[PDB]
């Protein structure tokens, strides 16, 4: 099998940015290299077939170079319908693999989080579950970190976490981690904290609430 | 005007069988390589198979030799993926999509056009309407809904009938280990305005025929 590398995973541009990706094979593919523009909910399109050919359509700020190991593609001048995921696909040989694919974010200044914390209800504690959730809101770069803490214990496994897509109107992010404990381990407890860590906060904010 | 309409996902469990059809318009079907695809949630694009275009030469990714089944049917101008012993990690989108080759050998080239995708969704989990928990505010303020235990995808949620749209945050789903999803909506509002200001939250879950209002109140 030959692995496609693909980097960066992610990067944050502005319109009119050159931008450049890599696509790395673990062993000679020649020329045997697709490129694949990907949006949220949509179908791949190809842009770029045999390393350095351009699919009939695609704007010619797309480039694509390269043979045996390395590939690069380039957008000269990036656009606003740029914004999306890119992938690389070796055509060589069997099994045809893609590279891990290469989000293109908006730029934007830094915006630290709005935090909020939310205790479970007293409706859902009558079916058993405890429920801890914190929003943080607004939010730029994407990268955050949030530790929970009950009575100074570190909760680990317990939690799941998802992030919005850049809002269309100031290319922010949100979001919202769970914090999932049975109602018996819920009721044992008092202390309930949810430590937020950002490049736009000089230090961690912390939002708790005793139950 | 060239068409690759896909149809056949569903939700099933696992060990039992889907097959998808990928029916070609407006060009020489019986001349183009096609492949099959598919992107778990969240995840890359995956390679699962490929048949030559008279249907003799066909190659499979390793996780599913054995289970799936790539074939063509040219006087109809379909493609068809019969996918057996279905796993939880088959669960993705499945794209079909032609492939011209190269070569005399005519093996594959580039995947110039692409059906839209049908849904795969293997999970032992029934069918489950959600409950919906407030996110109440306290002392710009957030609040919000917790849309909990519900199967399958997906739910709508909207805020005092389509009526508050700016400051809402609805977030993407999230899998549960218990195999039921969950997600929350979020929306701030000036802290002044909760005393008087309404908040409802409509959540419909069209496969379990459940819809449910709730409004959030400071507790």
């Amino acid at each position: 099998d030959i692995q496609m590398t693909q980097s960066p995973s992610s990067l944050s541009a502005s319109v009119g940015d050159r931008v450049t990706i890599t696509c790395r094979a673990s062993q000679s593919i020649s020329s045997y290299l697709n490129w694949y523009q990907q949006k949220p909910g949509k179908a791949p399109k190809l842009l770029i077939y045999a390393a350095s050919s351009l699919q009939s359509g695609v704007p010619s700020r797309f480039s694509g170079s390269g043979s045996g190991t390395d590939f690069t593609l380039t957008i000269s001048s990036l656009q606003p319908e740029d914004f999306a995921t890119y992938y690389c696909q070796q055509s060589y040989s069997t099994p045809l693999t893609f590279g891990g694919g290469t989000k293109v974010e908006i730029k934007r200044t830094v915006a630290a989080p709005s935090v909020f914390i939310f205790p479970p209800s007293d409706e859902q504690l009558k079916s058993g579950t405890a429920s801890v959730v914190c929003l943080l809101n607004n939010f730029y770069p994407r990268e955050a970190k949030v530790q929970w803490k009950v009575d100074n214990a570190l909760q680990s496994g317990n939690s799941q976490e998802s992030v919005t897509e850049q809002d269309s109107k100031d290319s922010t992010y949100s979001l919202s981690s769970t914090l999932t404990l049975s109602k018996a381990d819920y009721e044992k407890h008092k202390v309930y904290a949810c430590e937020v860590t950002h490049q736009g906060l000089s230090s961690p904010v912390t939002k708790s609430f005793n139950r | 005007q060239v068409q690759l309409v896909e149809s056949g996902g569903g939700v099933v469990q696992p060990g039992r069988s889907l097959r998808l059809s990928c029916a070609a318009s407006g060009f020489a079907f019986s001349s183009y390589g096609m492949h099959w695809v598919r992107q778990a949630p969240g995840k890359g694009l995956e390679w699962v198979a490929v048949i030559w275009f008279d249907g003799t030469k066909k190659y499979y990714t390793d996780s599913v030799k054995g289970r799936f089944t790539i074939s063509r049917d040219n006087s109809k101008n379909t493609l068809y993926l019969q996918m057996n012993t279905l796993r939880a990690e088959d669960t993705a989108v499945y794209y079909c999509a032609r492939d011209r080759g190269i070569g005399a050998r005519r093996g594959p080239y580039y995947m110039d056009v692409w059906g839209k995708g049908t849904t795969v969704t293997v999970s032992s989990a029934s069918t489950k309407g959600p409950s919906v928990f407030p996110l109440a505010p306290s002392s710009t303020a957030a609040l919000g809904c917790l849309v909990k235990d519900y199967f399958p995808e997906p739910v709508t949620v909207s805020w005092n009938s389509g009526a508050l749209t700016s400051g809402v945050h609805t977030f993407p789903a999230v899998l549960q280990s218990s195999g039921l999803y969950s997600l929350s909506s979020v929306v701030t509002v000036p802290s002044s305005s909760l005393g008087t200001q309404t908040y409802i939250c409509n959540v419909n879950h069209k496969p379990s025929n459940t819809k449910v209002d709730k409004r959030v109140e400071p507790k």
